């Protein structure tokens, strides 16, 4: 099939000013690159300026094509000609011939550069260093990012995108709809220095209340400084946050109005004028767009070379290659040797697929010398033709005493890459020491690396895309007892590993597994990947999944298919896509590990990638800390710093002049902060010792930092609604700490803050803070559970976030005293035995009886939702100096860096009025609390189990291995019964009291 | 038809157990007379093609590797040659061929070429006897245009005066047959008869194109190669058109089986003895795709082929100046050993190893060379050339080092290149051995930048660019023979040790006045004395490193 296609040269005619056109026939099944060779030998012939194509090489130029108005650039070389985006859309046309316009390639401006240095700063990366890809893997994801990116700024409302509200829509918990009279609240609408407070219905929606409040104050505009001229030209902002209650939500459902009746705080808002949506404009894109078939090689029919002419063959279908996979070993060196001088080393090649390793071979020990040589070949028991999408050659290194061998190296390298295209010819990997990713290890100086050699073909060998033919042999009644073991089996939690045999079973009944969505990830983890035929069964199945399509959002099922057990692009994708119904309240509940299964990607481009730009590009809130999450990991994991800076370039890209300038700033205090920290930690030789001169300096270097170099204010990291200005400097100390934290306050920056209070930051230098992060959103994700239950256990998450590596900032819990201070200052270090000191400070500072209740209450159940987490995430180190409480009787736990079940102390069961043995009411509504919350929670040990199992692979010390996470399946009691559970857990609750 | 088809398997699997049992004297021939078995009997060339089918099949089923490209060598240059082979098995052997695009290089290369020209001959049987006769033989024809020619170089101090005049006396014997009207009546035959299979009265053909005159003979040779050459150039040739041209040109000729031989490559022997000599034969023979084809024949040792290798440094330092071959002039190299009855023959060693039909066909000939020289008949040693030159186009690239020579440190060195090895030796002070300095990039298989800098009393050193074993990026291998001092209680005693390592780049500098002696690809006469220092780097491209191609039947299997 020669396509008619009408190229739009860079010449113009001498006489017309009208560019030059070249008719050309070209080989659909050719590739980019051809079809442009083909172009610059016609544009030799025939342009009167051929002086100008002998001066400038094909590559100079760009390929561009116009589809509904916009600019779309043929990006991939290796695209197939007949699967370019441009002739569908003209096909769909009837235009023929379509038209190619060549335009040459500029430099780019010095504002561009300018602009990639302020990224790159922002990132602690930069994304245009090439010295260390074997590919272009980097830049290619870079500009296929460019048009899911101006997409969503494209429909992005800037005014909206400003003032991005903070809102659920859950109902509100019983608890709370008692504290609403009437259904009605009042709200405080402050303005300059006068406020008024209005009654408003808990339905309304702030359009609603601004009118109503216009109506009220038509008399009275003069005396809130409302110009005549202005009507309802103003937007309702939280007083003091940067929180903005706009659009058609209930007044009820922002996330702040839940806050003020949850505490019994009055409702104040500020009457302010909406933000310039100017900033949030978006710098023109220089690059042009690129389409989602960009890098798409076609399907089988096109690639086969079965009935084709020779001369119409420019790539081979990977489903044409019967033949088993091989590898040449040719060598290994290192610059230094390990010091064991009699060592024997061997390589070890694995074809693997995601967890699974489908086959292996290893070449014979030599000895471990500076260079060893093999120059063998490895041939793999698996066919090219059945090497599925994201196969990996994993070489590993192991050592063994001359005559158990321990393994020293390894490296991965993606058989199938970014383009559809196997790999071939040489490689040298440079490889990690061991004391997924296909990146090498960029110290190429001093790493081990070794060299192989991949076949070479006369054509390049592409995977064909899948087609959906309808299956033919789409029933055998499944027998009862195979029904029966078929859910036995789907019940069991995702800990429990599939036998062969439950592997066989569902595969074997995939049709009638197919029908609970459930059933997805064990289906799918019976699936033979290394098996073209199965694979392709498996695309079939996945195009009927009307069930899953149709069925209620379960966010732990869809998480769990993006575990690192479900490397296939598609079953990712339809995850991915069910996702996209979430609300962004959630998404932020689950953004952690949303970024950290971006590690089990094997592209930098994909479904979950594109889903986090176009969330953080939605929601200004998500898109903050979406930065801190992917720069972090970006500063802590060499595997994947790549991956999260190409998606962290894209988004701020998309982030208008008020992001960015607001993570500067963030970026800027965090380094003096650092700088700062350092060289307090040097003046202090002792792990400890916080000397008065050691103060004085702090406080010196806060006082030239603040007068010569901190940005006037900036907002707070782990909570954008906060803007810190002013140090107060008088209360800044460093803590008697081994790491020496930063106490640091500053003032508020927002001149609609109601108290004189200070934002409290402890800046932490030398400690990983992700440990902390994953424990607070898990708790705050049981306190959404307990919330499904109307269960107010009165958690307190604060704050915390890391910045980079062992290096971040955690909230201060104002009006919060450690158990251990308390305890000291009552009567020295025996008021740990003395059971009243608790309850006489609780009083000291609730003078109030009916304060001093409400603080017993609040003590309650605090304690017993803290007891219930501690129980459920084991989380140990829990001396008196770990946990705090609040003046108004908030019990919480502090410190997450890890004889009794939990905490439930004699002095706590005396704020309870026990004495002794004896049960009082408020223990007993302790142990019905404790009870209800554990079993909501048992009820969600699905999800809990997939949240730590996505985070198994961030290094954290405490979550190494699966064995870990069989602690939360011990202690939720699966598989026993409810009341065996609840009796389990109040004999827990005893042990504590006894012990 | 059941004996003669037993007696052709028989020999085939001659052949077979040749190449799966590398175990001297009969490595070879057997081959050859399987070829000469077909030439005499051509009306049987169908039986054995189907023999060679079902072995390939075979073969391709059993992972035969080492079997595949002689057996689909030996069909090509037998279906070359044959007539009246049925279509069927055409499209049998195509079928194959592109089978066989599955197996890696160079599997896949040898098939990708093999079944271009199978699918050409399938449409218009006798395209390859046509277009080999006309590029061989230099025959004028407008619409093939391309021309071919081998040109034989011998050492005359390397090789003896005998071998030469056998050699000379073999091809002067056999181009005296082959004039152009009997190619062109060859030609003719050929094609009619491939064309018309049974219905081509052969005798009848053979009378009236050897009573033609000069004029009669030339219209009817440009009339086949015009109707052969256009159906073969249309976008889909197909193979009824092409029997009507055929038969309308046969009812021509003759108004409303002899064994056709193909004729051996025209072959120029020349007696090396100037370093000019292949640049002014290539200039000759450009005088009036690339429409000439060159292929260099070397016959020798080592030392010969470093002399090709200063020859074709030459040559490509002259095109990038006066850039006049190039355009036109398609150069492949050949390579046939001649060793006096093992330091001299590394490189064919090497290439045995990586081509075993190379081995047994091109490296077993040095032997019977010999003997042709001592006798005071079917042209063997020709027979086998012929065959090389054919089929044997797959190139194997060798890396050529350049040299600085300072024989002084204040004036220019002299540059020279080689291919095989650089040898140094101490020269004797008009007291054992000399202090060197070498400064060198060692060779690693990460590639990681390792510069070493040493000194030690040395008595010579080696560099070799050809691996010695298959447990050896193309790099040198320097063995240095250091000479170690050891006290024993009985006096100062010196024992001499041989180091070895690896470098891409190397600089040896003399310490204590005594000079080096240097000795280039084994050649006496590539001999530099009163040498101070000298540095070897990869000989860069002509304005990427030069690479001399060497073609085999297999290039190197791995």
């Amino acid at each position: 099939e020669l396509i008619p296609i009408e190229f739009v040269l860079p010449t113009s005619q001498r006489n017309t000013k009208t560019p030059e056109t070249a008719l050309l026939h070209v080989a659909g099944h050719g590739n980019v690159e051809q079809m442009k060779a083909q172009v610059w030998l016609r544009a030799l012939e025939t342009s009167v300026s051929a002086d100008f194509y002998h001066r400038l090489g094909p590559d100079h130029f760009l390929l561009l094509y116009q589809k509904k108005g916009q600019w779309y650039e043929i990006y991939d070389k290796y695209q197939v000609v007949q699967t370019l985006d441009c002739l569908r859309y003209w096909k769909v046309l009837h235009r023929s011939p379509g038209q190619i316009h060549v335009v040459q390639r500029h430099a780019p401006s010095e504002e561009t550069l300018a602009f990639q240095r302020q990224l790159n700063a922002l990132i602690g990366y930069d994304v245009t260093d090439v010295s260390n890809v074997h590919d272009d893997e980097l830049e290619f994801t870079r500009r296929r990012l460019v048009t899911p990116r101006m997409a969503e700024v494209a429909g992005r409302d800037p005014k909206l995108y400003a003032m991005h509200p903070w809102v659920t829509s859950k109902p509100l918990p019983e608890y709370l709809l008692k504290k609403i009279t009437n259904n009605c609240v009042f709200i405080v609408i402050h303005r300059s220095t006068t406020s008024q407070t209005i009654k408003v219905s808990a339905d309304d929606t702030p359009g609603t209340i601004l009118q109503s409040f216009f109506t009220k104050m038509a008399k009275k505009k003069s005396l809130m400084d409302i110009p005549e001229s202005q009507n309802e030209d103003f937007v309702l902002r939280v007083c003091g946050r940067d929180e903005y209650l706009v659009g058609e939500t209930p007044i009820k459902n922002f996330q702040w109005v839940r806050q003020c009746l949850k505490n019994g705080e009055e409702i104040h808002l500020v009457l302010d004028t909406p933000p310039d949506p100017a900033l949030d404009e978006v710098r023109k894109e220089e690059w042009p767009l690129v389409d989602d078939c960009t890098g798409v090689t076609g399907y089988h029919e096109q690639l086969t070379i079965h009935g084709k002419d020779h001369e119409s063959v420019f790539t081979v279908s990977l489903w044409d290659c019967d033949r088993k996979f091989r590898v040449k070993i040719r060598g290994i060196d290192i610059p230094v040797l390990p010091r064991t001088a009699d060592l024997t080393v061997f390589v070890e090649a694995n074809i693997q697929y995601g967890q699974q390793v489908l086959c292996q071979r290893r070449t014979s020990p030599k000895p471990f010398t500076e260079e060893v040589l093999w120059n063998v070949w490895l041939e793999f028991s698996i066919k090219i033709k059945d090497l599925p999408k994201g196969a990996l050659l994993n070489l590993q290194i192991y050592c063994g005493k001359a005559p158990k061998a321990q393994l020293l190296y390894y490296v991965n390298l993606l058989l199938i890459d970014h383009r559809f295209l196997l790999r071939h010819g040489e490689y040298v990997l440079h490889m990690w020491q061991l004391s997924l990713t296909s990146r090498t290890n960029p110290d190429k100086e001093n790493s081990m690396s070794i060299s192989i050699l991949l076949d070479n073909y006369c054509h390049p060998i592409a995977l064909p895309k899948h087609r959906p033919t309808p299956d033919p042999e789409g029933r055998a009644e499944m027998p009862n007892q195979l029904r029966k073991q078929l859910e036995a089996i789907i019940a069991t939690d995702p800990l429990n590993p599939l036998t062969a045999e439950d592997k066989e079973l569902l595969w074997h009944f995939r049709y009638e597994s197919l029908k609970d969505p459930k059933a997805y990830p064990k289906l799918f983890s019976s699936v033979k990947w290394g098996q073209q035929e199965i694979v392709a069964k498996t695309y079939q199945l996945l195009a009927k999944r009307e069930v899953w399509d149709q069925s209620a959002l379960d966010v732990g099922l869809t998480m769990q298919l993006l575990d690192c057990n479900f490397s296939d692009e598609n079953v990712r994708a339809i995850a991915v896509q069910k996702l996209e119904s979430l609300e962004d309240d959630d998404v932020l509940h689950y953004l952690l590990q949303l970024v950290q299964a971006v590690k089990f990607e094997p592209y930098h481009d994909s479904a979950l990638a594109r889903f986090l730009l176009k969330r953080g590009l939605r929601n200004k809130r998500i898109g903050h800390f979406l930065f801190w999450f992917l720069r972090s990991e970006i500063a802590q994991s060499r595997h994947y710093q790549q991956r999260f800076a190409v998606i962290l370039e894209a988004y701020l890209r998309g982030c208008g002049t008020a992001m960015l300038h607001d993570f500067t700033q963030q970026v800027q205090v965090i380094d003096m902060l650092q700088k700062v920290t350092i060289d307090i930690k040097s003046l202090s030789a002792e792990k400890y010792d916080v000397s008065s001169q050691v103060i004085s300096q702090l406080k010196q270097k806060l006082e030239n930092l603040q007068n010569l170099n901190l940005p006037q204010s900036f907002r707070v990291p782990y909570d954008p609604g906060l803007k810190a200005g002013a140090l107060v400097i008088e209360k800044c100390k460093v803590m008697a700490s081994k790491k020496k934290p930063l106490w640091l306050e500053f003032k508020c920056a927002d001149p609609t803050a109601l108290s004189n209070e200070t934002i409290g930051i402890i800046f932490k230098h030398g400690d990983d803070l992700r440990q902390d992060m994953l424990i607070l959103q898990i708790l705050r994700i049981m306190e959404s559970i307990w919330e499904t239950e109307s269960l107010d256990l009165c958690l307190l998450p604060y704050g915390c976030i890391s910045t980079g590596d062992k290096i971040g900032m955690i909230e201060i819990v104002k009006d919060a005293t450690t158990i251990a201070k308390i305890q000291q200052s009552t009567v020295g270090n025996t008021g740990a035995f003395k059971d009243e000191v608790l309850s006489h400070w609780l009083k000291e500072k609730c003078p109030i009886e009916e304060k001093f209740q409400a603080a017993v209450e609040r003590f309650v159940y605090s304690c017993a939702g803290y007891c219930v987490a501690t129980f459920v995430l084991g989380i140990g180190d829990r001396h008196n100096d770990n946990i705090m409480i609040s003046e108004t009787g908030n019990l919480f736990h502090i410190d997450f860096g890890h004889r009794v079940p939990f905490v439930l102390t004699p002095d706590f069961l005396f704020v309870m009025g026990t004495s002794g043995k004896k049960t009082s009411l408020h223990f007993q509504k302790f142990q019905d609390v404790c009870v209800k919350a554990y079993l909501a929670l048992r009820h969600h040990t699905n999800l809990l189990i997939i949240l730590f199992s996505m985070m198994l692979m961030t290094g954290m010390p405490q979550l190494t291995s699966k064995e870990d996470i069989e602690y939360i399946r011990d202690a939720l009691t699966v598989g026993k019964s409810e009341e065996d559970a609840k009796k389990y857990f109040l004999d827990q609750i005893e042990v504590c009291r006894d012990k | 038809s059941s004996d003669v088809e037993l007696d052709f398997q028989r020999s085939v699997q001659a052949v077979l157990r040749e190449l799966n049992t590398p175990n001297q004297s009969n490595q070879g021939m057997w081959r050859w007379s399987l070829h000469k078995k077909v030439e005499r009997n051509p009306g049987k060339s169908s039986i054995l093609v189907r023999i060679l089918l079902r072995e390939l099949e075979k073969a391709e089923s059993e992972d035969g590797r080492r079997v595949i490209i002689p057996l689909l060598l030996t069909l090509m240059s037998v279906l070359t040659k044959a007539t009246g082979i049925p279509e069927d098995l055409y499209h049998r052997a195509y079928t194959f061929c592109t089978r066989l695009l599955t197996l890696p290089a160079p599997y896949s290369t040898v098939a990708l070429d093999c079944a271009i020209r199978l699918k050409t001959e399938t449409a218009v049987p006798g395209t390859l006897y046509q277009r080999t006769v006309i590029a061989e033989q230099n025959l004028i024809s407008e619409l093939y245009p391309y021309q071919e020619r081998v040109f034989l170089f011998v050492d005359p101090e390397l090789v003896s005066a005998s071998v030469c005049s056998a050699l000379l006396l073999e091809i002067q014997a056999a181009q005296e047959q082959q004039t152009p009207e009997a190619c062109m009546r060859h030609v003719v035959s050929h094609a009619l008869q491939a064309a018309l299979g049974e219905a081509c009265h052969t005798g009848a053909l053979n009378r009236k194109l050897q009573a033609s005159s000069r004029r009669v003979l030339e219209y009817y040779f440009h009339a086949v190669v015009a109707a052969i050459e256009q159906v073969a150039s249309e976008d889909s040739p197909s193979r009824l058109g092409h029997l009507e041209k055929m038969e309308e040109i046969y009812c021509s000729l003759l108004g409303p089986l002899p064994s056709i031989p193909l004729p051996s490559p025209y072959i120029t022997f020349h007696l090396w003895t100037d370093q000019e000599q292949l640049w002014k034969e290539l200039v000759l023979f450009l005088r009036p795709s690339r429409v000439h084809t060159a292929r260099v024949l070397v016959l020798g040792d080592d030392r010969m082929l470093g002399r090709l290798a200063q020859a074709y440094y030459r040559l490509r330092k002259r095109e990038t100046k006066k850039f006049c071959l190039t355009p036109r002039l398609s150069l492949q190299l050949y390579y046939i050993p001649v060793l006096a009855p093992p330091e001299l023959g590394e490189l064919a060693s090497f290439l045995g190893r990586v081509d075993p039909w190379y081995e047994s066909t091109v490296n077993t000939l040095c032997p019977a060379i010999l003997k042709l020289a001592e006798m005071p008949v079917d042209p063997f040693i020709l027979d086998v050339i012929t065959y090389y030159v054919r089929m044997g186009t797959q190139p194997i690239y060798f890396q050529l080092y350049k040299v600085k020579i300072f024989t002084s440190l204040s004036h220019d060195p002299t540059e020279d290149i080689f291919l095989t090895e650089l040898k140094v030796k101490i020269q004797d002070s008009k007291g054992t051995g000399a202090e060197l300095s070498m400064c060198y990039q060692k060779a690693l298989l990460s590639h990681r930048p390792r510069e070493v800098t040493v000194s030690l009393r040395a008595t010579g050193l080696v560099l070799k660019a050809i691996p010695a074993g298959d447990t050896e990026c193309s790099c040198l291998h320097v063995s240095v023979t250091e000479v170690v001092k050891s006290s024993n209680l009985a006096g100062r005693s010196f024992t001499t040790s041989t180091n070895t390592f690896r470098t891409s780049s190397i600089q040896v500098q003399s310490q204590d006045q005594r000079l080096l002696t240097l000795w280039l690809d084994k050649d006496g006469r590539r001999t530099f004395r009163d040498v101070v220092r000298f540095e070897v780097s990869p000989c860069p491209e002509p304005c990427n490193s030069l690479l001399m191609p060497i073609n085999t039947f297999s290039g190197i299997i791995q």
